[PDB]
């Protein structure tokens, strides 16, 4: 029993924190601002269901940007395989990596 | 969990009754080191000893009675050559239920849960052929 | 130090573990400050300055004092620490035990997945690289209570006076 | 990486000074006080506990009361006037009921 | 506790449904839920009794553990999602614990067990609270969820809860704990259907809610909380025992009575989605409600306990309290089955 | 999940088997309950200040305030029953059965 | 004999009826244990969870 | 008056003066203290309470007509002086009806001192009924099953309310209360034993005349000191107010008190506890058809106002 | 949810404007005379619950019970229309815009299918 | 008329709750405290003992 009184009387009691897509104070972006806002519009009035499946794309990338696990993943996969070559000296981190090289402005 | 049901229903019915028994003797000691916990937890055993008495009492139990289940389904469907006999399941169910008799020491006990459960064993085949849904998935 | 942050939250775990042994309440107590103390530390970690000092103020400074306060007038208990009697050292030693298996299973093991999943990399790669100028963004957004949810103030408030009254009606005997 | 020096310099400096004041100074040998601590054996008062949670409740108003000084920054500024004089009108009313009905008995 | 405390506390207990029923953050839901909590404890002890504070204690206990795992849940679904909005959850693990815990607020078994204990320690006023109204904001988080809702833990959570709310009335003979025991086994009947279809258990609601005013409203007018107390109440008014006998019919559920209605209604949807099994079985287990309904019908009026010579003083005076919704709530409990089409008003 | 996460959520496991465990004292399990509370408020924190959700930082605060409500609630209930009985032991709740 | 009592009073009625109601009465006995102590249902709360998130992932 | 009018503002304790108090006059049978207590309250402007008789409940309800004995009482204070060790249980059946009627009768004072505002004075009230209990039991006339049940209905009402201000007990000798007895000229009366007089004298100042002066002062005259009313009522206006558990009461407290009494079957609610002892314990039979003869009598079919048998007209618009 | 959800629904709308489109539940209708019958027994329980006379006492009581009844009820059996009202319509365009998903199967008559005939003896 | 309408052998001995939902008062124990005011005490001006 969702008894939607803030839409009936047009009045706003918790929608401003329902998205981080919304206006935040001072305009501060979200960290995943773009990809909520293309779940969102994707998602629009299409229905639960259907939004399920069809905007499945823009959801998925949403996720990964807030948790950031496939891309963990990936790094997590660089930094082994870096390891291992260092190990085996068949790897030399470049002296720019190295910090030697000064870091631009 | 619902994989002890799936290496249960993947053993064929009527073939590899030594590991068909096997299964149901999986899923019956899993229920019964369930009904071991909570018996402990509603009712506090004395002593460690006591919890861990208790717990074998009832996982052996129900061990028991899911290896005599699937050995006789399986030997049952073995013998008769048919393994889409829900009578297979019947048998089954009150041979574990005269065990569940044997096991409390209960000739009534006993003949009363080999008439539930062959029963309820039977039913279990019957749906497995028809299809019955006991969770039904919301469809409407 | 890059560890910094798990090495934290994992004396984190440790104190949870400490406390949740339900030992003699004043050893508890102690076990829950120390926790306390730690996710403050954590949150100033990732940023959170006036949240870190909001646990330290108000859930370490009173909530955990006035729960002190009772444990000292109604002191019915046998002091004993978390190493004491076998039910409270047992429980103690087996959350440790647990928790460093996790952590082995989390460092050793990239990908561990108990009932979620955890990536073994050290946290400073979740961080995020941007600038917030002449800001403070978790000041600036708490601050934004009293203008963007007055709805949130009210019902916080009218639940802060009738707890005010509930207190008193059920500490009236 | 400071403030952590800071905060671990003292915690040594005063468990240290802790150390050579209740084991360093008993080491002096002072005979011995066969005294033992002759025990032969409670006011839980609300009069106290009260005071307690009385000072729990305002804790958390005042924590609610702390973002002020950025709040009035905001444009929105007669909302946030109005929701900071509720908050503390609200606190007002949380003394008043006590101190009105039985309470602030201390 | 002054009349206008009292009355600003049960607005608060209402006021922190309504926030649940209102809000579309999961924040806001369970700041409701926290607001009803803090406001019903004192209700619950208005009458300082040790028995009246153990229930509270354990009511808190029981409430503050399932504000707990909500807002876990509630945080989890944050990480997984960003998402505060009240829709379907995005994790399933944190479905899972909200699940347990909306359970644990309604009192669904296993986690029935404080709602006996609690309901006999608080009086028969609070005793209807917390049966009723406390009923309405978990159903509905579980109503606007119920997309998410594993349709698998909350049957099997249902079935408990009505096996164990007969089995535990069959045994009962205090009313407060029979009453208790009744509501865990309708409440079972209420979220059978949750994944199936909302309506109907809005529905099955709406006449739980009828049936156990008038039930609560008969004992408190008739002022008794055992059966020989209640089986004193024949020599006095006969009408009242006579209703209560006509009440617990219908909450039994037997044709023509309203409480067919609720049964009819949801073993069709329960049908139409391909289930036979679960109806049939459930219908079988609330025969035992039946049963306890029966043996208290029959203590009440369907037969005659001796009385005590003191009850002739008692014959020369009349209530004075006067429960305006009594008669009401009884024939609309009673009498409603021909209007089951109006069903469609609900949707 | 970085491990900090699973690291606080753990911490949340345990402080709940902790609190649904008894052991005599119930000030241990109000203990256990208020320490759920600390640590849900790490999490949403860690959460809201990785996401960025501004508008969202000053959920931990409201979270905070009600814990702290229900706490004032727990020990007020703490001590009515100490009152009572003599002591906070979770045993002495057993006039009501079933 | 055979009839009226062995079938009829005897064994029909302990076939379906009396069977049905023992173990009724049984049931109610172990649901209502009357223990009524914090300790063990909150334990069984702890085993709930735990089978729940297990058996239902 | 109810929760609306408290929530008005309608305070007792604003009407409530030093004049308003509580005092009970009691005493061993045939001690003069009925007239002690009306001249108490003469001369303090008190409302004098009549001692609880077995019709006091006719009285209060209906036409004030004392009811059929077997339809408002079913018990006999004559049978049991003639015959103390009936088989019927007329002795402990009449003493848990004088309770109920003194449980009445108490909440009936207490309601007016909460309305009007004005004090009572009542003779003996609840607090004093236990003497003849135990006196009873002492004499054998009771079994202990008995004393049992009317302890348990005694500590679910008496506690309800507030113990009187002031006690006053009349000290006539045994021996005095014989000739006094026999002077009388009731028959029933001189059957009454001497050793059921020495217990309930025995029973006065060996429990209730401590017990209440924990409680409150107790003013204990001899039969020649009561005869002085003039002593009397200076003594207790010169007792401190601060006896009694009155001076600990509030608004709220004095609210609740004021719901209780105004209910009559609400004070009467224990007073039928569900526990059968033949003493009290009637048949459904004989109740059944008991309570079907107080149907049947006139003005007590229908509600107050609603008996057109008596005379009530507009009940269609009623 | 079913038309929980129906777009264009007005939140906390007892009756869209759309309903009045609908014939109007006639004032003698058999399910609001039922209300009314539920409104005077109402009034006859009330009477019996206050020990006065069951079918004399409070005539004003009884009519209002009566009155609200059906008052209330009229608005009932309004919506409940419109609630059947909108499951036909949506029904019957769901169909109408899925003519694949509902096809009309071959019409064809008794003397061509066949049935097994199973003999009762 | 019972604690439980089916009692076991545990259950026969437990007694049914009370007619008024009010539990006996148990031990009813004093929290006066006894405090005696030591010499020393700087008011008691070392020489007076008052048992408070």
């Amino acid at each position: 029993p969702f008894f939607d009184v803030q839409k009936r009387l047009g009045l706003d009691l918790d929608r401003w924190m329902t998205i981080q897509s919304a206006e935040q104070p001072h305009k501060i972006p979200g960290r995943c601002h773009a990809f909520e806002k293309e779940w969102i519009e994707c998602a629009h009035g299409i229905g639960g269901i259907r939004a399920e499946k069809e905007c499945k794309i823009e959801f998925d990338d949403f996720v990964e940007c807030l948790l950031r696990q496939k891309t963990m993943k990936r790094l997590s996969a660089i930094k082994r395989q870096r390891d291992k070559l260092i190990k085996e000296g068949k790897y030399t981190p470049p002296p720019h990596h190295l910090g030697k090289e000064d870091p631009r402005p | 969990a619902k994989t002890l049901l799936h290496k249960y229903s993947d053993i064929p019915e009527g073939t590899e009754c030594h590991r068909k028994a096997y299964a149901s003797t999986s899923i019956g000691g899993a229920t019964g080191l369930i009904v071991s916990a909570y018996s402990i937890a509603l009712k506090p055993p004395a002593s460690f000893l006591e919890g861990v008495a208790r717990t074998g009492r009832y996982t052996f139990t129900s061990a028991a009675i899911g290896a005599i289940f699937g050995l006789t389904s399986c030997i049952s469907a073995q013998v008769r050559e048919k393994p889409d006999d829900p009578l297979n399941y019947f048998i089954g169910g009150c041979a574990g239920g005269l065990t569940l008799g044997a096991r409390t020491r209960s000739y009534g006990i006993g003949a009363a849960a080999c008439a539930y459960m062959g029963l309820t064993a039977a039913l279990v085949k019957m749906g497995q052929l028809e299809g019955w849904q006991v969770f039904a998935e919301p469809k409407v | 130090t890059m560890y910094i942050a798990f090495i934290l939250s994992t004396i984190f775990v440790i104190g949870f573990v400490g406390f949740s042994s339900k030992p003699s309440p004043i050893y508890g107590g102690l076990g829950l400050i120390v926790s306390g103390g730690v996710g403050c530390g954590i949150v100033l970690n990732f940023g959170g300055s006036f949240l870190g000092l909001m646990v330290f103020l108000i859930y370490l400074g009173g909530m955990l004092v006035v729960f002190g306060y009772t444990t000292a007038m109604a002191t019915e208990m046998y002091p004993e620490v978390w190493v004491s009697n076998k039910t409270v050292f047992g429980a103690f030693v087996s959350g440790l035990m647990m928790e460093f298996c996790m952590v082995y299973y989390a460092l050793k093991e990239e990908e561990v997945e108990i009932i979620f999943k955890f990536n073994g990399l050290g946290d400073w790669v979740i961080y995020d690289t941007g600038d917030s100028g002449f800001f403070s963004e978790e000041a600036m957004g708490i601050a934004a209570l009293y203008s963007y949810g007055t709805w949130l103030v009210i019902v916080t408030g009218w639940s802060l006076l009738i707890g005010v009254v509930v207190i008193m009606e059920i500490t009236r005997g | 990486m400071n403030i952590m020096l800071t905060l671990l310099t003292n915690v040594t400096l005063a468990s240290l000074l802790v150390l050579i004041a209740f084991w360093l100074p008993q080491l002096n040998a002072y005979s011995e006080k066969t005294s033992p601590y002759e025990c032969g054996f409670l006011p839980f008062s609300m009069k106290f506990f009260l005071v307690a949670i009385t000072f729990l409740l305002f804790d958390l108003e005042i924590a609610l009361l702390l973002p002020l000084p950025w709040a009035s920054q905001t444009n929105n500024l007669k909302t946030m006037l109005t929701m900071a004089l509720f908050l503390l009108i609200l606190l007002a009313a949380s003394l008043a009921y006590e101190w009105t009905q039985k309470g602030l008995e201390w | 506790m002054n009349p206008i405390i009292y009355t600003t506390l049960i607005m608060t207990v209402m006021s922190g449904t309504m926030l649940v029923m209102i809000s579309s953050h999961w924040l806001l839901i369970w700041i409701g839920f926290e607001m009803n909590l803090l406001a019903m404890i004192p209700v619950l002890m208005k009458n300082f009794n040790p028995r009246a504070t153990e229930a509270a204690t354990k009511y808190f206990l029981t409430q503050a553990t399932a504000s707990m795992m909500l807002m876990m849940a509630i945080i989890i679904n944050l990480l997984y999602s960003g998402q505060w909005t009240i829709t379907k959850m995005f994790n399933p693990v944190a479905m899972t614990m909200m699940t347990m815990a909306l359970a644990m607020k309604l009192g669904l078994s296993p986690f029935h067990f404080w709602v006996p204990e609690v309901t006999q320690g608080i009086s028969l006023q609070a005793g209807l609270l917390l049966l009723t109204w406390q009923k309405l904001a978990p159903l509905s988080v579980l109503c606007q969820i119920s997309q998410s809702i594993n349709p698998n833990l909350m049957l099997t959570m249902a079935m408990l809860s009505i096996l164990i709310g007969g089995w535990g009335g069959l045994n009962q003979t205090q009313l407060r704990k029979i009453m208790a025991y009744s509501s865990i086994a309708h409440m079972g009947w209420m979220t059978a259907v949750l994944p199936y279809n909302t309506t109907m258990t809005i529905l099955n609601l709406l006449i739980y809610i009828t049936m156990t005013l008038a039930m609560f409203m008969l004992l408190i007018h008739s002022s008794a909380t055992t059966t020989l107390s209640l089986s004193h109440t024949w020599n006095k008014m006969p009408v009242i025992t006579s209703l209560m006998m006509v009440t617990l019919l219908s909450m039994g559920g037997l044709p023509p009575l309203s409480g067919f209605m609720p049964k009819w209604m949801i073993i069709q949807e329960m049908t139409k989605n391909e289930s036979i099994i679960m109806p049939t079985l459930m219908a079988m287990t609330a025969l035992l409600n039946l049963y306890f309904y029966m043996r208290l019908a029959y203590s009440s009026s369907l037969t005659m306990f001796p009385s005590t010579n003191n009850m002739k003083m008692k014959w020369q005076f009349e209530h004075t309290k006067q429960m305006k919704l009594l008669p009401t709530m009884i024939v609309l409990s009673t009498l409603v089955l021909p209007m089951t089409p109006a069903l469609s008003s609900l949707n | 999940m970085p491990l900090v996460y699973m690291n606080i959520i753990m911490a949340f496991a345990i402080a709940l088997a902790g609190l649904l465990m008894y052991r005599s004292h119930l000030m241990s399990s109000l203990l256990c309950l208020e320490g759920m509370m600390l640590s849900l408020f790490i999490m949403s924190t860690l959460i809201i200040l990785n996401t960025h959700f501004t508008l969202a930082n000053m959920m931990p605060i409201i979270l905070l305030v009600f814990a702290a409500c229900e706490a004032a609630l727990g020990l007020s209930l703490l001590v009515m029953v100490s009152n009572t009985y003599g002591t906070d032991y979770v045993q002495n709740l057993n006039l009501l059965q079933c | 004999k055979s009839a009226s009592s062995l079938l009829d009073l005897i064994w029909l009625e302990t076939i379906l009826p009396k069977t049905t109601s023992f173990i009724q009465m049984k049931m109610s006995i172990m649901v209502s244990n009357q223990k009524g102590l914090i300790k063990l249902y909150f334990l069984s709360f702890l085993i709930t969870i735990m089978i729940s998130m297990t058996l239902f992932n | 008056y109810g929760p609306l009018a408290f929530v008005l503002g309608e305070r007792t304790t604003r009407k409530l003066t030093e004049t308003s108090k509580v005092i009970t006059v009691d005493g061993n049978i045939c001690s003069g203290k009925g007239r002690l207590a009306r001249e108490i309250a003469e001369k303090l402007g008190l409302r004098h309470f009549p001692e609880a008789g077995i019709h006091y409940a006719d009285s209060t309800t209906g036409d004030g007509k004392p009811l059929d004995v077997q339809l408002s009482g079913n018990c006999s204070l004559e049978k049991f002086y003639d015959d103390p060790k009936s088989n019927d249980g007329n002795s402990y059946r009449l003493q848990s009806w004088l309770y109920a009627s003194r449980l009445l009768q108490y909440a009936d004072a207490l309601e007016h001192l909460l309305s009007t505002g004005q004090g009572v004075v009542l003779e003996r009230s609840i607090y004093s009924d236990f003497v003849f209990l135990e006196a009873m039991y002492r004499q054998g006339f009771i079994r202990k099953q008995c004393v049992e049940h009317y302890n348990e209905v005694k500590k679910v009402t008496a506690c309800e309310y507030l113990p009187p201000h002031v006690v006053v007990y009349v000290d006539v000798p045994v021996p005095e209360i014989q000739s006094r007895i026999q002077k009388k000229g009731n028959p029933h009366e001189m059957k009454i034993t001497a050793a059921y007089l020495q217990d309930i004298e025995n029973a006065y100042k060996k429990t209730f005349l401590p017990e209440m002066s924990e409680k409150c002062e107790v003013l204990q005259y001899s039969a020649r000191e009561a005869e002085d009313a003039e002593k009397v009522v200076e003594d207790i206006e010169y007792l401190k107010c601060d006896k009694g558990p009155w001076p600990d009461q509030d608004d709220r407290t004095f609210h609740r008190l004021r719901m209780l009494v105004q209910n009559k079957l609400e004070v009467l609610n224990y007073t039928t506890i569900p526990v059968y002892l033949p003493e009290i314990t009637i048949g459904a039979h004989q109740s059944d058809r008991v309570f079907q003869k107080f149907t049947e009598l006139p003005g007590r079919k229908y509600s107050p106002g609603y008996n057109e048998d008596v005379g009530d007209k507009w009940i269609w618009l009623k | 949810t079913m038309m929980s959800g129906r777009p264009g629904r007005v939140p906390l709308q007892f009756l869209p404007n759309e309903a009045r489109s609908l014939p109007p539940p006639k004032l003698t209708d058999p399910r609001l005379v039922y209300m009314g019958f539920l409104g005077y027994c109402s009034g006859l329980i009330d009477n019996a619950i206050r020990r006065r006379p069951v079918v004399s006492a409070g005539l004003h009581r009884q009519l209002l019970y009566v009155t609200s009844f059906v008052f209330f009820g009229y608005y009932l059996l309004k919506r409940q229309d419109y609630m059947y009202a909108l499951r036909d319509h949506d029904m019957f365009a769901y169909v109408k815009s899925h003519p694949e998903d509902f096809p009309e199967k071959d019409k064809k008559t008794y003397g061509e299918i066949l049935e097994e005939f199973h003999p009762v003896r | 008329g019972g604690a439980v309408m089916y009692p076991t052998k545990e259950t026969a001995h437990w007694k049914p709750p009370p007619w008024n939902d009010v539990d006996p008062p148990k031990d009813t124990l004093v929290s006066n405290l006894t405090l005696n005011f030591g010499p020393q005490h700087p008011a008691a001006h070392g020489v007076l003992r008052l048992v408070m």
